[PDB]
């Protein structure tokens, strides 16, 4: 036989037992999920590690047929996945010592506490924190949670993501990547003929490609919104200026749907909510499920096995189990598809309920692939599927004809405009959030950006892309992607750019040969058997073939392509540039603590001639508790008060090279409150000579601008 | 279907026999049928007619992408039905000859209440088969038939109130085209 020939038996053997085996791993995981105790998370856990020793074995085995002698794409790629080494090329004390690094970091995450600095009996967790942050409308309150998650948990794992970074770069060259930022793009790379390859380097010209055509839409949002807020938070936010980061709806400004309150086009108007029909109407979780099999099957896909309806958990258990409600689609294998919910009659649930059923639908699909190929084309094809059968579902039109909205229910243009900025707050507010997140940890991990300049060019990228501003400056002690759940998790994030862009391209291809007229937002693809075919034709696919080839199977293109999102906000986008104006852009000049900022410039050389020192770490420290003191005096001698400055309480940013920095100081018991340009160049004049005196300057080199 | 002025096609008439009698009025220009054939429907009737242009023919066939289908008018087969485009002089007949003709070619939703109320291209107002074009659409075409202007654009409302008691403004355009046949009133039939 040939290399080729027993690479091909290689496989064939151990898809057989790999299917065995995994289907063991899942039922066990099942029960443990819907059934939480101790027996079974013991039954898991041996189950799983099974698997792994199977797995480990055969992946050395496959280092025996060389990817050179292989002519068969089929086999190629499943060698492929098999030979990777991922960490094993590290030394077993390098191996050990990422390990430990990745467990730390997620325990230091899930565990951190931030207390209200005027309550030290009041602390919350994360999850305390973050359900404040989605719901308060107070500046100050916002602030020190703000600031607090950054300080306390961002702060611990500074030198752990500095160390995690030469790890993984060391374990990315063992396999033979340039760096781990191009490792993870690895996972979009394809080979070809035609115009089937595309290269790892292509992702990023293709990312940047689409940000700019997206671009013009999200100034319109972000002019809005910025108009909408300064309402909400007076005297705080510049018409032509950034927004203040702790303001933007929850702990990180990931998503702006919870500002849709403050944003709402017309407060007159309601959204379409059907749950209290459904109700009246005896609705249960059963039913909603069959309605999702209905929908599926008027476009020529599959029913769901009689095993399924049996072995699902659709409602929460009664007979006292503990269970991870957490919706989720199953494959266990062997021909066996369940979906694990607690289902509530409600119209949100109504739609996961299809969103769910949409993943079964594709694992169905491409049962019939290889077992290693049983994925689908790229991370984000999964979820695109399940979205646009979701937008379908919930249209004015289907929701008709279920007779869950009234037949004479009349067409409401303003509801129509509150529809498509409530998506917009969710989908478009977010793309900049994620671009430009990568960016920055690809040029982190190539090393475009060096430790010395990690939250420079943080907050530079953040007000430059997303026109976002930090509330206070921050200096290297800090790590603030960190304090964000996928970077202390080593998870990749580009898959939310992706799966947006695609996820217009497949509605909008499908919504053509359904013959749809009118606005995107209105299309439903219900009883289209074109339309339905047209898609099977990609999800029976797996990952056999390259994404290119999957996509242009269903939207007849070979690239990614930002214009079907934008045709979806079409009428969004129109209506918001007629009421912005010429209001729209930010400058990146503005922030919250820079109007009253002193700059100071100090020369040392002709101070001092030959007797000159160099303005250290050390010498800028002397300088804070220097202005601390002068505060102090003031205070004391002109308001009769006493107020413990500190130097911690003195901020310093904008610093060169040179001596040049600026400066302002807030109350040691408030982060809100800042000290008045004013009270702060009086006290420095009260104590200008003890000032001098302290770094040997007088007041042509030591120069406090505007005094 | 001889008396009083001709009806246009936002505002066509509708009404509810000798098949061979009734075609001894017009010059027939063009004839079609869709589910049946006209030897059948010689051997309730519901007529629905409007003036036309017969040079425009095209346009009132199946299949047409044309303006009159989208925001004028359009049927629905369901039920046996044949279309007749002729001409013939209305004023012998007891009625009267149009001196243009006049369809709707665009229209569309806004939002919001004056001062501050913005009209939107992207959100436009398609005629249902077998159903008249809304009062608020219809407006702009009498309007605009009325106005001695080639290309009319408005925007108006026509006691069309929304959920919490505010006026449904719409925005469209008509257009007025001349006579394609000299002192003859051109007319559109649509039998089922
Ligand atoms: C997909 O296509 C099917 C088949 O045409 C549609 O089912 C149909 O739904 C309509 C109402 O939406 C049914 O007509 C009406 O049914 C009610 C009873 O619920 C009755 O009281 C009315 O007098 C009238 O007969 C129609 O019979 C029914 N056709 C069937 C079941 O064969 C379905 O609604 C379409 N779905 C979508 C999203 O378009
Ligand atoms: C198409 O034919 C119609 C007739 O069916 C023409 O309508 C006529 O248009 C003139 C303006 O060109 C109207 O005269 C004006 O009436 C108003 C209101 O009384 C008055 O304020 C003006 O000073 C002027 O006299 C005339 O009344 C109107 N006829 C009818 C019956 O309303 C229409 O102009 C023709 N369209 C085109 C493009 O030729
Ligand atoms: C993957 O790494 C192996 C070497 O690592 C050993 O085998 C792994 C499967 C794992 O068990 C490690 O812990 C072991 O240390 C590579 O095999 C070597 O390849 C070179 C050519 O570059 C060859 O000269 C050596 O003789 C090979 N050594 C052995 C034992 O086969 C293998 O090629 C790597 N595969 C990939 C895709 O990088
Ligand atoms: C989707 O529509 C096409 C084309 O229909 C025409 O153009 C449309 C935009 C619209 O204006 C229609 O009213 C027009 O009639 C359909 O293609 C036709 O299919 C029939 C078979 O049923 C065939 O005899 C025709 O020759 C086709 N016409 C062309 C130009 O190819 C298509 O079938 C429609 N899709 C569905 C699911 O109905
Ligand atoms: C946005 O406004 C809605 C009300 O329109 C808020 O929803 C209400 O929240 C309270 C408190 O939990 C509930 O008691 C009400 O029953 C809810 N009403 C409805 C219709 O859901 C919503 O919480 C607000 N969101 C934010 C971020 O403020
Ligand atoms: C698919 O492979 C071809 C090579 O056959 C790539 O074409 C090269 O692209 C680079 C970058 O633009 C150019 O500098 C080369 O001159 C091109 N070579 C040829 C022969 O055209 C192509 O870019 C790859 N496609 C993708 C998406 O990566
Ligand atoms: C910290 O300082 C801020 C000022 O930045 C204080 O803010 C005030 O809050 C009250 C509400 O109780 C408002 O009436 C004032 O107008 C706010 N001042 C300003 C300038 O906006 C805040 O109360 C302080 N927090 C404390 C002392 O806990
Ligand atoms: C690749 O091998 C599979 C069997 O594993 C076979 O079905 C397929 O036709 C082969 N394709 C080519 C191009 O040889
Ligand atoms: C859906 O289920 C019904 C009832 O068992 C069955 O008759 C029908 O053929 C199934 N649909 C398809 C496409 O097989
Ligand atoms: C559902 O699954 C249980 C457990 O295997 C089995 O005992 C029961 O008979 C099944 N019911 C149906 C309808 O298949
Ligand atoms: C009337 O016609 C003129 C052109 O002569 C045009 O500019 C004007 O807008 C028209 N009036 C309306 C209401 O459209
Ligand atoms: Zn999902």
């Amino acid at each position: 036989l040939t290399t080729e020939e027993k690479a091909r038996e290689f496989l064939d053997k151990f898809n057989s037992e790999a299917e065995n085996w995994s289907h063991e791993s899942a039922l066990a995981s099942w029960d443990y999920n819907t059934n939480i105790n101790d027996k079974n998370a013991q039954k898991m856990n041996e189950a799983d590690s099974k698997w792994s020793a199977f797995y480990k074995e055969h992946s050395k085995l496959a280092q025996g047929f060389p990817l050179q002698e292989i002519q068969n794409s089929t086999i190629k790629l499943q060698l492929q996945i098999l030979q990777q080494n991922g960490s094993s090329v590290l030394t077993a004390e390098k191996s050990k010592r990422l390990s430990t690094i990745l467990t730390t970091m997620s325990t230091i995450y899930s565990t951190g506490k931030v207390c209200n600095p005027n309550n030290p009996q009041q602390c919350f967790t994360l999850s305390g924190l973050e359900d404040i942050m989605e719901k308060s409308k107070d500046y100050h309150q916002r602030l020190w949670i703000w600031e607090g998650w950054r300080s306390e948990v961002g702060k611990q794992l500074r030198p752990l993501y500095e160390e995690y970074v030469a790890l993984k770069n060391e374990m990315a060259r063992g396999n033979n990547y340039k760096d781990y930022g191009d490792y993870w793009r690895g996972d979009y790379e394809t080979e070809g003929g035609d115009g089937y390859n595309y290269s790892r380097n292509h992702l990023i010209e293709d990312v940047d490609r689409i940000f700019l055509e997206i671009k013009p839409l999200y100034e319109q949002l972000h002019a809005y919104v910025r108009a909408k807020l300064m309402n909400a938070y007076p005297s705080r936010i510049s018409p032509t200026g950034c927004l203040p980061a702790h303001l933007l709806g929850d702990m990180w400004g990931r998503f702006w749907t919870n500002l849709y309150n403050l944003t709402v086009p017309f407060e007159k108007k309601q959204n379409i909510d059907v749950t209290d029909t459904m109700k009246k109407q005896s609705w249960d979780a059963e039913k909603i499920f069959k309605e999702a099999e209905k929908f599926y099957l008027s476009v020529g896909l599959h029913n769901m096995t009689p095993e399924f309806w049996n072995n699902s958990m659709l409602t929460e258990p009664s007979d006292g189990r503990q269970v991870v409600c957490h919706p989720t689609a199953w494959d266990l294998g062997k021909n066996d598809f369940r979906i694990k919910m607690c289902t509530k009659v409600t119209m949100d649930d109504f739609l996961t309920a299809h969103h769910e059923m949409g993943h079964i639908q594709y694992d169905m699909a491409y049962a019939k692939q290889p077992y290693l190929l049983r994925n689908g084309a790229n991370e984000g094809f999964h979820e695109a599927v399940g979205e646009i059968m979701s937008l379908s579902a919930a249209t004015p039109k289907h929701l008709k004809d279920l007779g869950l909205l009234a037949q004479n229910y009349p067409e409401d243009y303003e509801t129509e405009i509150n529809f498509l900025l409530k998506q917009a707050l969710n989908i478009v507010g977010t793309l900049p959030f994620t671009y430009m997140l990568e960016k920055w940890r690809w040029m982190v991990f190539e090393g475009k950006i060096p430790k010395e300049q990690w939250m420079e060019k943080w907050w530079e990228m953040k007000r430059e892309i997303v026109g976002v501003v930090e509330p206070l400056p921050h200096d290297e002690t800090y790590c603030d992607p960190a304090s964000l759940f996928h970077v202390a998790n080593d998870y990749s994030f580009i898959r939310y750019f992706t799966r947006t862009i695609l996820e217009f391209q497949f509605q909008e291809a499908l919504c053509q040969i359904a013959n749809h007229t009118g606005p995107l937002h209105k299309c439903d693809i219900s009883n289209s058997t074109e339309a339905g075919k047209q898609l099977k034709n990609m999800l029976e696919l797996g990952k056999s073939k390259p994404w290119t080839f999957a996509l242009e199977q269903i939207a007849r293109t070979k690239e990614m392509d930002a214009k079907p999102l934008l045709n979806y906000f079409k009428p969004l986008f129109s209506w918001l540039k007629e009421l912005n104006g010429n209001s729209v852009g930010w400058s990146a000049d503005w922030s919250p603590y820079s109007e009253q900022s002193i700059k100071v410039r100090i020369s040392l050389k002709s101070a001092l001639g030959e007797k000159a020192y160099e303005w250290n770490d050390n010498e800028m420290y002397l300088f804070r508790s220097s202005v601390a003191y002068a505060m102090r005096v003031y205070f004391l001698k002109v308001k009769n008060e006493t107020i413990p400055f500190r130097a911690e309480d003195v901020w310093v940013s904008d610093e060169k090279i040179r001596v040049s920095f600026k400066f302002f100081v807030t109350s040691p018991t408030n982060v809100s409150d800042i000290i008045p340009r004013s009270e702060v160049e009086d006290a420095i004049r009260m104590s200008r000579g003890r000032i001098n005196d302290a770094f040997r300057l007088d007041d042509k080199t030591l120069e406090f601008l505007g005094i | 279907l001889f008396r009083g002025p001709v009806p246009q096609p936002y505002e066509f008439g509708r009404l509810v026999y000798n098949f061979t009698k009734l075609l001894s009025y017009f010059q027939v220009d063009a004839f079609e049928c869709k589910k049946v054939t006209p030897e059948s429907i010689a051997t309730s009737l519901t007529v629905d007619w409007f003036a036309y242009r017969v040079a425009d023919k095209s346009d009132l066939l199946p299949g047409s992408s044309s303006d009159l289908q989208r925001f004028n008018y359009k049927p629905t087969y369901a039920h046996p039905t044949c279309l007749i485009s002729a001409y013939t002089d209305l004023s012998a007949l007891g009625g009267s000859n149009p001196t243009n003709y006049t369809l709707l070619t665009n229209c569309y939703g806004c939002v919001g209440q004056p001062p501050k109320r913005t009209c939107l291209e992207e959100f436009p107002s398609f005629v249902e088969a077998g159903y008249r074009p809304k009062p608020s659409c219809a407006r702009i075409g009498m309007q605009g038939h009325a106005s001695g202007n080639e290309t009319y654009t408005a925007v108006v409302t026509n006691n069309e109130l929304d959920s919490v008691g505010d006026p449904i403004w719409r925005m469209g355009v008509a257009q007025t085209k001349e006579p394609s046949v000299t002192d003859k009133a051109e007319l559109a039939f649509f039998v089922s």
